[PDB]
């Protein structure tokens, strides 16, 4: 449905910290927006 | 003659009121009250890693 998109500003001031570190992107569609960026992308600015 | 009939007493259980916060399963959730939940329409949590 053209889902939402990640809010970059809101990031920078997290409301919590994810304890588990794991290779995400296996659990791809648990989210309706998943973006995987590598070194960095053009789309974050 | 005297003949009567007795009420030998009433027993009424009191249904125990159980909160949720006092319980084992309320560690597996972070519950918060959000009065405007009725108006929200769409909410989301971002998740960067």
């Amino acid at each position: 449905r053209d889902p939402p998109g990640y809010r970059y500003a809101a990031a920078m001031v997290p409301t919590g910290s994810i304890l588990s570190t794991i290779e995400v992107a296996s659990h791809r569609r648990l989210f309706d927006f998943f973006a995987r960026v590598r070194s960095d992308e053009n789309s974050l600015y | 003659d005297v003949e009567f009939d007795a009420l030998l007493g009433s027993y009424c259980n009191t249904l125990s009121l159980v909160r949720f916060l006092e319980l084992g399963l309320s560690v597996a959730c972070v519950c918060t009250k959000f009065p405007e939940l009725a108006y929200m329409n769409e909410g989301r949590v971002q998740f960067e890693v």
